RNA sequence: UAGUGUGAACGAAAGAUGAAAAGAACUCUAAAACAGAGGGUGAAAAGUUCCUGAACUUGCUUAGGGUUAAGGCUAUUUAUAGUACCCGUCUUGAAACACGGAUUAGGGAGUUUAUCUGUAGUGCGAGUCUUUGCACGUUAACUGUAAAGGCGUAGAGAAAGC
RNA sequence: UAUUACAGAUCCUAAUUGAAGUAGCGAUUAUCCAGGCUUGUAUCCUGGGGGCUGAUGAGGAGUAGGGUUUCUGGACAACUU
RNA sequence: AAGUCUCUAAGCAAUGGAUGUCUUGGCUCCUCACACGAUGAAGAACGUGGCAUAAUGUGUUAAGUAACCGGAGUUGCAAAC
């Protein structure tokens, strides 16, 4: 339960909130988990997902396939990938969206930016456990 | 009309050039249907009343 | 669109159809009774019905018109010669039996006239008679929709 | 008599457009009957407390009136 | 906002494809961006003010009734016998030549506050109420509590006095 | 616990019947024939008859008012009974 | 003693938008604030985007420019970085 008042707890106020949020807080609502060699090299589990780095994605109609990140969306909210196309009746591929939290990242792209925030994620998931004594 | 003023030449321009079908591009911009162009009218059937 | 069937195939039944066409409705519907006659002869009724030698007999939708002779035929007096009527029958049966090279197992030559259905649609068109006092009424008719289906008499 | 035929002459213009309202300029009597120009104070009653809301601050830009509500939600949050 | 009025002013209607546009290629009849028919997309056409798709009205098909305006009720061997005036309303009296009522859907009218009355339930009882407020809190609640105050405990009289 | 049960209020809003393919399609000189363009014209254009308006003219031009109705090209879902 | 007419029922449709399910919108109560303007306010008009009419940004430095703070494409097509 929380304690904190300034945050509300109505779903109208969440989804409004949530839609209509700054630039910033919805690129880390659009974020997925590594692949287990990427975990133990990095130290992390979760991370915001760029254009450079590529994903694969259990359960579909694309089932099991890497690609890389053609494009973020986040007004759509959505991600589109290499390889992950449809044709049209006409002889025509397009790619097709898919929400990042169905999804493992295999392969990630350094910037300054991601090994800062590498850095501190891992300088934080040491003292939590030490903390919490697993 | 004509001896119009300049300021009611202003009015007469601007009620012309905002009289348009609305463009094509904005529906496929943000996928909404259904916006007409408000400021559209005819000469005939409705009078500005400026 | 769908369709309505009773004791007819879909593999063997050539359909036709339109939607929004602007004919009047009760004239519509009373050609459609009277077709149900093999199509290439029927289109030979319905052509003589354009020049007035063979007339269209009113049971149902009746009120206001007058007898004539070529009533004598059918029974019914009240009966006239819609002639906008007939041209879309003519230009709906022609085009089920384009369904000559689809749909094979039915010979085009011996097919009768299996099914009508007429009905009003949306009114898409809007016009208003301005009249006295200030006062405007309505002046457009609901137009209708329209539902051939065509088959040898097997079925 | 009072109706069809005597609405031929109705070629004169009564309110034309008024420079603070832009909307109803009275040209003889020379005010503008929804603002009251040129009277110095802007024309609002409060039995037109409806009418009135229509007109005022809101309604318009108010380009530099955002950005003074915007500070005082920095200052107390 | 659309829109009305010379003007002060006045002021609507209108939400929902699908998980994702994958928004319907190409062929045939046709004068043809008329309108279909094949063939496809999708889990399902749900096919563009497209979820579900009611009633009134209409079309087609199937089955019966019909000189008795139609409908209802009772009885059976199911087309007969007997019976049956149109509801709502003010009224001494309505089938009335009294008024309201063309059809259908959705809205649509004894509620709440203060000061009291009486009955019943509940707690305490010569007492009772804890609220203005203070202290608490997992915080508008709940919980704890000091002292006043309300009504009751004595009345009659215009009043003095009793 | 309540914005809690409808057939009526010349009730409110929304849609829809019969009447009805009926009433009616007025006012304005008058149309006819052959060609052109077309899937398709008495109507759009050409030519030729027959007519009308008959200098306060449905002629040529302006105030007030309207505000692009002007002009050329393409178009016919709707409107111009 | 005729019926394709009229009356009633059922099934499949057309018309119409009720019911049911959804909800980035209201309504109210409580909290905090009021520091608009001759340094040109509130309000009005017109400009300005590659395809932009309304609204929203913004004023020939016109969907912006400079500095500091965020820190990688916030949407259809096209183009650049």
């Amino acid at each position: 339960v929380k304690t904190n008042p300034f945050v509300s707890s109505q779903a109208r106020k969440v989804r409004k909130s949530y839609f209509n949020a700054k630039k910033d807080a919805k690129h880390v609502a659009m974020s997925a988990p590594l692949s287990k060699e990427l975990q133990e090299a990095n130290g992390i589990k979760r991370l915001p997902i760029r254009r450079d780095d590529e994903v694969m994605i259990f359960s579909g109609r694309m089932q099991n396939r890497t690609g890389k990140v053609t494009a973020v969306k986040l007004s759509e909210m959505r991600i589109y990938v290499d390889t992950f196309t449809t044709e049209k009746i006409n002889g025509q591929a397009v790619s097709f969206p898919v929400h990042p939290s169905n999804v493992v990242i295999t392969k990630l792209k350094m910037d300054k930016a991601r090994k800062n925030l590498i850095e501190l994620r891992r300088l934080g998931r040491d003292q939590i456990l030490a903390k919490l004594g697993h | 009309a004509a001896h119009k003023t300049l300021r009611t030449k202003r009015i007469l321009c601007k009620a012309m050039k905002v009289n348009r079908p609305m463009p094509q591009f904005i529906r496929q911009m943000t996928g909404v249907r259904h916006i007409r162009n408000p400021l559209t009218r005819h000469w005939r059937r409705r009078k500005m009343n400026i | 669109t769908h369709y309505t069937f009773s004791n007819v195939e879909e593999s063997k039944a050539l359909k036709a159809s339109t939607g929004l066409e602007r004919v009047h409705f009760k004239p519509m519907m009373e050609t459609g009774r009277v077709i149900k006659m093999k199509a290439q002869d029927a289109i030979a009724y319905l052509e003589a019905v354009m020049r007035k030698e063979r007339a269209v007999p009113f049971f149902r939708y009746k009120g206001g018109i007058s007898h004539h002779a070529q009533g004598h035929e059918w029974g019914c007096p009240t009966s006239r010669w819609p002639v906008k009527c007939a041209e879309l029958y003519i230009k709906l049966i022609k085009t089920a039996l384009a369904g000559a090279p689809q749909k094979p197992g039915v010979n085009v030559d011996e097919v009768l006239v299996a099914h009508v259905q007429c009905n009003r649609a949306t009114q898409y068109r809007w016009r208003r008679i301005h009249q006295a006092h200030g006062r405007v009424k309505s002046y457009a008719s609901p137009p209708t929709n329209v539902q051939i289906v065509l088959a040898e008499k097997a079925a | 008599g009072a109706g069809t035929p005597s609405f031929g002459p109705r070629h004169n213009k009564t309110h034309t457009i008024c420079r603070r309202c832009g909307n109803c300029f009275h040209i003889q009597k020379s005010k503008c009957a929804k603002c009251g120009y040129p009277d110095a104070t802007m024309r609002h009653y409060d039995w037109e407390k409806k009418a009135h809301r229509k007109r005022a601050q809101g309604s318009g830009e108010m380009r530099h009136l955002k950005v003074t509500f915007a500070k005082l939600q920095r200052a107390y949050a």
